[PDB]
């Protein structure tokens, strides 16, 4: 179980960059 | 855009893992 813990920092990162987004696109608009 | 402070994000990580039910649940993507 070693892919398991690459698809969960993956997991992570990837959803920082959503709250990246998100934040980008609300604080312009 | 609250209830997820450090306190109940660690809560809701245990009560995960430990298979039990949680109590709150993320309201974002």
């Amino acid at each position: 179980v070693a892919g398991v813990f690459y698809i969960l920092v993956g997991g992570l990162g990837l959803a920082m960059l959503v709250a990246l987004i998100e934040f980008c696109y609300k604080s312009r608009a | 855009p609250n209830e997820f402070g450090i306190f109940n994000s660690l809560w809701f990580s245990l009560g995960a893992f430990m298979q039990q039910g949680c109590d709150i649940s993320p309201r974002s993507l």
